[PDB]
């Protein structure tokens, strides 16, 4: 019974690892966010000039 | 002759039957006492009331319906009503224990105890009738009484009468809103029974009713009374050519034969119109073409599904009230050339013409107005298969870790049926998409 | 027909049961004499659930009071409604429990248990068919806790097909009444998780805080707490006492509300807890009720439900409002507060509205929800039990009675297993 | 539907809010009891913006009072309308701020902030949809300034898509109430320019001068100032409260009157400020209103708008006169007074007339424009902050709280950047 419970807390650890994976995804998304803001500023200013 | 027996299982079935019977009595001028006391000023009643009622030697009308419920509270609620002098107490069987949204008890340990009584009741009712065509079974998938008891009774009725039509009318668990939690558990079991042992099944929900009432009738605090009124009007429209006549009478068999393309695909899409309030029926010119076009609108469908996702195979067209054939022909010519409406590449046309001279009536205290003509639509399309997909998804995500299953195991049943029902639903869905795929 | 047999244990249990009987008698229109003075409609048909039909329409209560101290009797009889009950049901001994669970179970639980078994058997045989047995007691002593568990075990052994519901009072380290209270609590929890269908959590400090910060009472006493728990019990039982459109029953709840038998605890709660001057300035509507029923301020535990995830929720209403508002409210709550309930199980809220409003108040609704908040109480109880059992303090009294110490060992092993199970089910992840 | 939630902070903020509530209750016909005694038409439809629908037609106010001293409660409640609000919203602590922004924000802004967030969240959830939140406070103390910035930051973090408009009181070297007022003003300016949508400038000395030289009052007190600010708020809010032909809302004004988010300050003002004996001798016309609306005598700031150039001007009228006169007046003003507005952007005046006149006065019109006059106040505040921070006087009190001195350095750096930006945008040349 305690071994099943320890399997389940290992599953807790696995859920934390899933959160880490989604955090990496979110890091990539926020990089793409810095990119849209950079493009929409600089290229539009080039067009303005 | 054209006589049928109605079956009401569960609280929803009982209240729907009450609404239908009261609609029939008000529309035929039948007094709640059971006699014809109108001896000073007559107001109707000289018609063919034999379809549903019965005429005695003293001028009494006895309803022909089955009001069975595992819980006695609903029976007591109806018994204390103002229509207790119309039916007979033998027709409302009470019970000690009920299912109350449970299939296990109501199918094995509760529904199996009262079988002989209801069987004798229905046998006596059938013997009292001469011509029998079909049955009106009213139950629910969410209610345990309307799922387990209904399944076990219809399984015996099918093997006792094969030549008689077997209809079905119940309520669908909405994907967005719901009443209980174990609704999919009973639904996944009742669908197999209604598919492999019945001929036709009509599936409706409540969220569409709420949407249409708030959009057209414009009510902020709805209630079950109008929900029952809509269903009763739908049923009356369906069985309109039986109590009366018209230019082209469409009996139960006449439409049921064509409404079933395949033994596995027998789930038509009902749509009633016009569903409007009193003010919505005064400054509004109503013709046939407009209401027919509106009938195909997804907003007016009682099932939340986009028809444009799939296409139509078989369609059943009905009318009730003062309708002119030229308008019907014009509407058919209009819809056959509409690019928005999708249909299979093999069936170029299909529909029926039911002309009912009797216009629909009104009720004092209801919300429906005096409309000169009505219309109901029973089409068959694959776009409604999404509901079964969502139900299967929910059942799968509830069955992975077996939530609320130990209760059913303790009650007594074999767990492989969940797998059996799941695979049967998967096969049925596969057949549905195979049919939906053209060449 | 369908009746409910009520049981009593513990002086606090006795007083709360008397308060509940007085409340229901007042609501259903019963004079203190014993006749009927009501003026309603549904107060005559299903009135036999808690009463019995006799000559002259004088309904009698159906409750057996079990106590070990005769001093509780004369107090509860001297009240305005203490002359209406059955003196035969008041079975009392001669020696007190002394806040001892083991001594009360062993000494005061052998020669006195026969009479209460005989009388409850007679009451059960007097009726045709029954649903369950309600016992109200407290864990702070040897009377309610030392005898209620044994009686529940006896009745489930005799009649397994009955509803075992109780409203025992959970202790609290901040507000304590017994030095050996953790020992009795640990002993009682084993029987509660082994031989009991369902159990509700009752705390006095939380009710005191509620009546202090919202009711704003001058001199709050145990009478107010008894009134509140009686109102809660009435709101729970109105589903069967007063049927409406969508009626429910105790067993349907216990089945749909308990995911696993090892976890059968709940958390009750009542909506309209307003101050005296706020009664004349209030808005009777659905969203206000949903908010006072969803927040942790009106709830009656000494813990925080926000620390875990909601498992099962039941919203029982008593009034005439609607059906759409409840479902839209729960839908938007689930959509917004997505990080407070189990994501694996959708639609964790049950709808229930009673068309018959209560007497004296138009709008009423109760909460029966099992949120992830009892883990803190369980872990603190286990920690204090281990702390006291390390050096084995206050143990010779239990040792002198005859029972050994391995019972404490098995009880604490069960507590560790249960708390580990609770903590591993708290963060129920969807997948790996 | 579309409702506005109102907030309160600071004793001066509390008194001005109470005055505004009394003014609007008298205007819309609300008795001190809580019922409705109005006789107009548009006073029932959109009345729910500041009130809430309840039983018996008794509307309740929607305002949360935030304070650190219980001595404001008895003052504001004993008045003729202090018995109509919601006592639950009146959240107070036990220790005063002591005119300290740092101590109030740290000590009195941690364990008390939770209650006000809970109540404002409940108020927001109670309604269907909202537009923004209105807070009236003052920079002269630790109550309004210490908490207003924090609550605005919290509401912006929780609900970014909301209107953040405030009416904080700017200080003045001539009329002072706090020795450390420059420190509090410098600290508050950072949050006002970082986490606030728009802010309006309020001065007491200029209002005193106005009521002395034009109103010619015998004993002008804070009540007159509260009445004037209440009238100005009502004139501002009548665009949504009382719709007319050309209605406007807060967000349209905030978008159209703010060229840059760093510059969101305004300059409010009311037109008909006449003496008691001049009321019966006056000619109500457009040019007189325009002149009293354009001159620097009637405006309520302690500076001169003629030192700079007008940036954004909005003329909101409340009456039944015209449209043509407004446009011709602004056209000829721009033609003549060409050296008072930015030539790079023509048509800087916005037209707004409310067809619904106010109760008690038939002609009313307010001024919401951003003129180049705050630069002097900003530069003098920066200078006084530099002088005080040079030798670090009155700093040990802030240091003992825990927060460091780098905050002052960054605040003054942002201060210098903001004033540099303001002065380099003042001389908005066409080209090189």
């Amino acid at each position: 019974s305690a071994r099943q419970l320890q399997r389940e807390r290992e599953a807790m650890e696995k859920s934390e690892k899933n959160r880490l994976l989604r955090a990496r995804k979110s890091l990539h998304t926020q990089k793409e966010l810095g990119l849209r803001h950079q493009k929409l500023v600089e290229d539009a200013q080039r067009n303005h000039r | 002759m054209r006589e049928c027996i109605s079956i009401h299982v569960g609280q929803a079935g009982v209240q729907i039957g009450n609404a239908c019977w009261e609609l029939y009595c008000l529309e035929h001028g039948i007094q709640p006492d059971g006699q014809m006391p109108s001896d000073k000023t007559i107001g109707g009643g000289d018609d063919s009331f034999n379809t549903f009622f019965s005429e005695t030697g003293a001028g009494k009308h006895v309803p022909r319906a089955v009001f069975v419920d595992l819980e006695p509270t609903v029976v007591d609620e109806v018994r204390t009503g103002t229509y207790r002098q119309l039916f007979h107490p033998e027709q409302l069987i009470t019970g000690k224990e009920d299912a109350a949204n449970n299939y296990a008890r109501g199918h094995y340990t509760i529904g199996k105890e009262i079988v002989d009584l209801v069987l004798d009741r229905i046998r006596k009712l059938a013997d009292l009738c001469t011509g029998l065509q079909g049955f009106l079974i009213f139950h629910s998938f969410g209610g345990g009484t309307g799922s387990g008891f209904a399944s076990l009774l219809m399984e015996r009725l099918s093997v006792d009468y094969g030549k008689k039509s077997k209809l079905e009318f119940a309520i669908y668990p909405a994907p967005q809103v719901s009443t209980a939690v174990v609704e999919p558990y009973n639904s996944i079991l009742t669908t197999h029974t209604t598919l492999e042992h019945s001929d036709c099944a009509f599936m409706v929900d409540n969220e569409a009713i709420y949407d249409i009432c708030r959009r057209n009738l414009d009510i902020e605090r709805p209630t079950y009374t109008n929900l029952n009124r809509l269903i009763g009007q739908i049923v009356s429209s369906i069985t309109a050519s039986l109590r009366f006549d018209g230019a082209l009478n469409v009996d139960l068999t006449e439409f049921q034969t064509n409404l079933v393309p395949y033994p596995r695909i027998h789930f038509p899409l009902a749509t009633y119109a016009p569903v409007i309030s009193a003010e919505k029926a005064y400054h509004e010119q109503l013709s046939v073409a407009e209401i027919t076009n509106a009938c195909f609108e997804p907003a007016n469908q009682m099932v939340k599904c986009d028809p444009r996702h799939g296409k139509y195979m078989a369609c059943c067209m009905l009318y009730r009230g003062d309708v002119v054939p030229k308008d019907v022909n014009a509407a058919i010519a209009t819809i056959k050339t509409k690019r928005t409406i999708q249909f299979v590449d093999w069936c170029p046309t299909g529909f029926k013409v039911g002309i009912n001279y009797q216009p629909p009536t009104v009720v004092p205290g209801g919300d429906l107005a005096k409309v000169q003509r009505a219309v109901c639509m029973l089409s068959n399309t694959t776009a409604i298969a999404e509901a079964w997909a969502r139900l299967d998804h929910k059942f799968d995500l509830m069955y992975a870790k077996r939530a609320f299953v130990h209760w059913y195991v303790g009650e007594g049943m074999e767990e492989g049926e969940f797998s059996e029902a799941r695979e049967d639903l998967a096969a049925l869905e596969k057949d549905y998409e195979e049919v939906g795929v053209d060449s | 027909m369908r009746e409910i047999v009520h049981l009593q244990a513990g002086q606090c249990g006795n007083q709360i049961g008397a308060k509940f009987w007085e409340v229901i008698s007042d609501e259903h229109g019963i004079d203190p004499t014993g006749t009927y003075h009501g003026d309603s409609d549904l107060q005559l048909e299903r009135i036999n659930v808690y009463y019995n039909e006799a000559t002259g329409g004088k309904y009698v209560p159906r409750a057996v009071l079990v106590d070990l101290e005769p001093g509780t009797m004369d107090s509860v009889r001297s009240g305005p409604f203490g002359q209406i009950f059955r003196p035969d049901n008041f079975v009392f001994g001669q020696s007190g429990a002394g806040n001892n669970w083991a001594k009360g179970h062993y000494t005061e639980g052998a020669e006195l248990v026969d009479s209460v078994l005989d009388v409850v058997r007679k009451e059960a045989e007097s009726c045709d068919c029954l649903q369950g047995f309600q016992l109200t007691h407290s864990l702070g002593g040897g009377t309610g806790s030392g005898m209620g568990t044994l009686l529940i075990s006896k009745i489930r052994e005799e009649y397994p097909d009955r509803i075992m519901n109780t409203f025992s009072v959970v202790p609290s380290p901040k507000v304590s009444d017994t030095v050996v209270e953790p020992y009795n609590a640990t002993l009682s929890v084993h029987q509660l998780v082994e031989n009991t269908d369902e159990t509700y959590c009752i705390d006095n400090e939380a009710l005191y805080d509620i009546c202090f910060r919202t009711l704003k009472l001058t001199t709050p006493t145990y009478g107010d707490l008894n009134h509140l728990v009686s109102a809660t019990m009435s709101g729970v039982t109105t589903c069967l006492r007063f049927p409406g459109q969508l009626n429910a029953d105790l067993r349907k709840l216990a089945v749909n509300m308990v995911p696993f038998p090892r976890l059968h605890f709940f958390m009750p709660g009542f909506a309209p807890l307003t101050s005296r001057g706020s009664q004349q300035y209030r808005a009777l509507t659905v969203p206000e009720l949903t908010q006072q029923m969803f927040d942790a301020k009106n709830m009656m535990a000494a813990c925080d439900p926000r620390h875990g995830r909601y498992l099962t929720v039941a919203a029982v209403f008593r009034g005439r409002m609607s059906m759409k508002e409840v479902d839209e409210q729960m839908l938007n709550v689930q959509n917004k507060n997505s990080s407070y309930f189990v994501e694996w199980i959708p639609n964790n809220v049950k709808t229930a509205v009673c068309d018959i409003p209560p007497r004296g108040l138009k709008m009423s609704a109760t909460f029966i929800g099992n949120s992830t908040a009892i883990q803190e109480l369980f872990k603190r109880i286990s920690e204090q039990f281990t702390a006291m059992f390390r050096r084995k303090a206050f143990l010779h009294w239990y040792t002198g009675e005859g029972m050994d110490e391995m019972e404490f060992t098995e009880a604490e092993s069960n507590m560790n297993d249960l708390v580990s199970e609770y903590q591993q089910y708290q963060d129920a992840t969807a997948e790996e």
